[PDB]
């Protein structure tokens, strides 16, 4: 029974991971656009337009 | 249609004109030499690319700003 409770636990692992750390990471990007969309000074591609997307 | 006199500008006798003046020793200076002393601008063309790109940012974050 156990093999069945370690899929189980697991699989909501990597379903949890993966929603929420895009979840997370979208966010915190929206939030970002709101800090820069409301300050054109920093609406601008201020890391890099390969830099950020690279890392 | 028209007369010689008013074609060869003179009705008798043609008169002498006075010769222009040189001023030797140095470049003539009329309407059309004065690009001997300026010339297109070439000394701050970079810099006019650099504050194009600011005054753009900066009037489009002020303007956004009052809009807000
Ligand atoms: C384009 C229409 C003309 C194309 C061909 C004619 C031509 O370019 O002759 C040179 C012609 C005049 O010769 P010039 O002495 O080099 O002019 C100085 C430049 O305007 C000084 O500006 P700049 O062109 O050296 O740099 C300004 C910079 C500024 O970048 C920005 O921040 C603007 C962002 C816009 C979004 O903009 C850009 O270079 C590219 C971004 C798009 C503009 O320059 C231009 O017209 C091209 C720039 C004009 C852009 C706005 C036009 C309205
Ligand atoms: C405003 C001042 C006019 C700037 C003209 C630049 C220049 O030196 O003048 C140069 C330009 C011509 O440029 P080009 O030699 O490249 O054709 O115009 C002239 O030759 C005379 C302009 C007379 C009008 C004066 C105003
Ligand atoms: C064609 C149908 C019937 C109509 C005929 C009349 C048409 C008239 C309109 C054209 C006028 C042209 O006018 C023209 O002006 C110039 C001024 O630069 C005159 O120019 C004249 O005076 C200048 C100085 O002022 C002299 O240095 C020059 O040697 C002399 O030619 C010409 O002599 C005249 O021909
Ligand atoms: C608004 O427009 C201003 C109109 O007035 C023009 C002012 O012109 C005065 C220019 O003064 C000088 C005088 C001498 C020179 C020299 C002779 C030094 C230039 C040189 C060495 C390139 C020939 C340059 C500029």
């Amino acid at each position: 029974m156990n093999w069945l409770y370690q899929m189980i636990y697991y699989g909501v692992r990597m379903w949890l991971v993966f929603v929420l750390h895009s979840f997370s990471l979208g966010s915190f990007g929206e939030l970002i656009t709101v800090i820069t969309d409301n300050n054109l000074i920093f609406n601008v591609f201020y890391i890099g337009l390969l830099g950020l997307g690279f890392i | 249609p028209l007369p010689n006199a008013v074609v060869q500008g003179y009705t008798s006798v043609r008169g002498p004109k006075r010769p222009l003046d040189h001023f030797y020793g140095r470049t003539p200076l009329n309407i059309d030499t004065l690009w001997h002393w300026v010339k297109f601008p070439h000394r701050y063309d970079n810099l006019r690319f650099a504050v194009c790109f600011w005054a753009f940012l900066v009037s489009a974050h002020f303007a956004n700003k009052k809009q807000r």
